[PDB]
């Protein structure tokens, strides 16, 4: 999967 | 007596023209507030960023081990001690911010309490401790006073829903954000700012809206100094670059990297962007995690085995994924790597609706384009993007 | 002396009995506050619902002639006037609540003067007098106090987006609404949980959930006696059914026709339905409404004609039609119908893309299957259903 | 159209 992150 | 106030006062006796120079990064008419905060235990100045500024401006290399010793003496019932909270949480300073949360939870400041309360709320929520349900009724049990808090306990539950792939309720939750209503706290209220910002890029990127999301990203990187959010933004902006432009995601990757590669956390995020980025354009891959088990890094172990067909290799790790819980997100991601290995239409369909659950228009991408290359009516696989 | 009061002496004076029937009727332990109500002027039922359901198991072919005599008699400050105000909303009993609304916002008592504003903001969101936006600024002006208003200033935005074609808000929206912090007025808190009701059984049919969206308007018909309610919850049934089952759908519309005919508006609301219905499912259709200039039934008209091969006919009133302003849902239609005529697969493609934009996942049943009948990927078109 | 309402 694709790292997301705020 | 403060290691920052012992540093300060060593620098002076070598450099008498940084008095004015830090009056001036601190934000102040004069240096007045700094003489009293160098030479009278527990003055605390008015806006918690005139210490953050003089830190990051004379000591950047020491930022954590100065704060710490700072934060941990300062009086929990203080606007410093609020500010320093949401210092040690926007800067994941961990340690700093649950000793400071269990020290304010039994004080007898009204203020302090309350801050208390609700981050312990988020750093339980956050680390699986508590469900959702728990937590929103703990909140509403709290009945809480503070503009600030009402904030918070709003983005901790966009927290949350980002972090479990939950992505529709964020839309209309981040709305009912109001920061003008916070006057007391300038630090809090600004650095509220910058996580709404690099939120609201979050949002904008999982509805498919990229020159939006690259527009708050590129706000929330003009509002702040601190790492944390520079981090996310440039993780955010080459995301929003994954299908478009291998060149500019990998230069924000980079760059993201590049302020960030001491710190082993966010070393470990731009490795696994630069992962994804590299596997999505099919190029040799010298970023992956062999060690991990995470459903992340498996993906994509798999997904590379996939690109250069080595089947069975692929086929193993699925496998071992196979035997993993996965929330909605990571199964559409799984279907895909399925539907890659197999050439199987029906993985695709599977994929793209459990992206629809999960409400990322982004990463649906992935099987929409697997559909195209096999010929499928183009306009209709565009219209499964809106 | 009210009408009530008069007819409920006079039936008294000929059957003692009738005491405690309405006694029972009203909900109440003992007749007590009944005979307090019919021998003292002023006297008002701690509920609103006892004198409602008096009158409506009483009196029920003049429940407006005498509900409208009994509330504009009603002292504007009491708990029985702010009841009223809602009882003449759900009713859409224009004449009363335009009266109450004006006495309450120039009232001393401050709950009867924010119930006002707000149930103002409303009258005039919804006859299009201010905007959504001079709507949410009026709110956020008012300071409201009530938990009660902080649900109906929800509520009047619901309406707002459910009769714009705005989908996409209401399910967040929704459940941001919390009856149980309504303690003091129970019959505004059980009328609001049938607007809940109702409302939400909308927000399923047209996010295609068409078991709960039935599900939600049962239980609005359990919970209430007011023929509003009724209308809407047969409606939506009925609605929900459009494209499964012909003769189910027709039982709703003609139940709910059959209670509400000798109101023009319900009237009117049953003659579309079964006119949309028996377009869907392209019979002789005796429900077209000639006279109107609206685009419901101006689409209705050429959506017949089209059916019967009436096509230049179709095509004049589809002309009449590309010269009116349009809001996404409507030009959804719009499009379909305009595809039917010209047998032309990109009218169904725009189509698609107005019903995503109004995020109305039930009449994109229209389009998708006449792409499906022109040989287009049948797992598609059901991936765009979702 | 379809009417609806609540």
């Amino acid at each position: 999967g694709m790292p997301r992150g705020a | 007596m403060e290691l920052i106030r012992i540093a300060m006062k060593k620098d002076l006796e070598n450099d008498n023209s940084l008095m004015n120079k830090w009056a001036t990064v601190a934000g102040l008419k004069n240096p007045n507030p700094l003489y009293d905060f160098l030479n009278h235990d527990g003055k605390t100045f008015n806006e918690f960023s005139s210490i953050v500024n003089i830190v990051k401006s004379q000591y950047p290399d020491r930022e954590y081990e100065l704060m710490k010793d700072y934060c941990l003496n300062l009086d929990v019932k203080t606007k410093a001690a609020r500010s320093a909270l949401e210092y040690a949480d926007a800067n994941m300073f961990f340690e700093i911010e649950d000793v400071l949360i269990d020290s304010m939870i039994s004080c007898s400041n009204m203020k302090s309490k309350e801050y208390g309360k609700v981050y312990k709320i988020h750093r339980e929520l956050s680390n699986s401790v508590i469900t959702e349900f728990e937590a929103v009724k703990r909140l509403g049990k709290l009945n809480i006073k503070t503009p600030e808090m009402n904030s918070f306990s709003r983005l901790l539950l966009l927290y949350h829903y980002l972090s479990t792939g939950n992505f529709s309720p964020m839309a209309q939750l981040i709305k009912q954000i109001d920061l003008s209503e916070i006057s007391e706290n300038m630090y809090i209220r600004n650095t509220y700012q910058t996580r709404v910002h690099v939120l609201m890029s979050n949002i904008k990127l999982n509805e498919n809206s990229l020159e939006e999301c690259r527009e708050y990203s590129k706000k929330a990187l003009e509002s702040t100094n601190i790492l944390r959010f520079q981090v996310f933004s440039y993780l955010t902006i080459g995301n929003s670059l994954l299908f478009s432009n291998y060149e500019l995601a990998q230069e924000n990757f980079l760059k993201g990297l590049s302020i960030s590669v001491q710190n082993e956390n966010y070393n470990m995020i731009f490795q696994q962007a630069l992962c994804f980025l590299n596997n999505v354009w099919r190029k040799e891959n010298k970023w992956i995690n062999f060690e991990s088990d995470s459903i992340m890094d498996l993906q994509e172990q798999a997904h590379c085995f996939i690109n250069f067909n080595e089947n069975s290799k692929a086929k193993e790790v699925l496998d071992k994924l196979d035997l993993l819980v996965h929330n909605d997100n990571e199964l559409a991601m799984h279907y895909y790597l399925k539907g890659r290995l197999e050439q199987n239409k029906a993985c695709f369909y599977s994929s793209i609706e459990y992206f629809k659950k999960s409400n990322d228009k982004f990463l649906i991408r992935l099987p929409l384009l697997e559909l195209q290359k096999m010929g499928e009516n183009q306009k209709l696989l565009e219209l499964l993007l809106l």
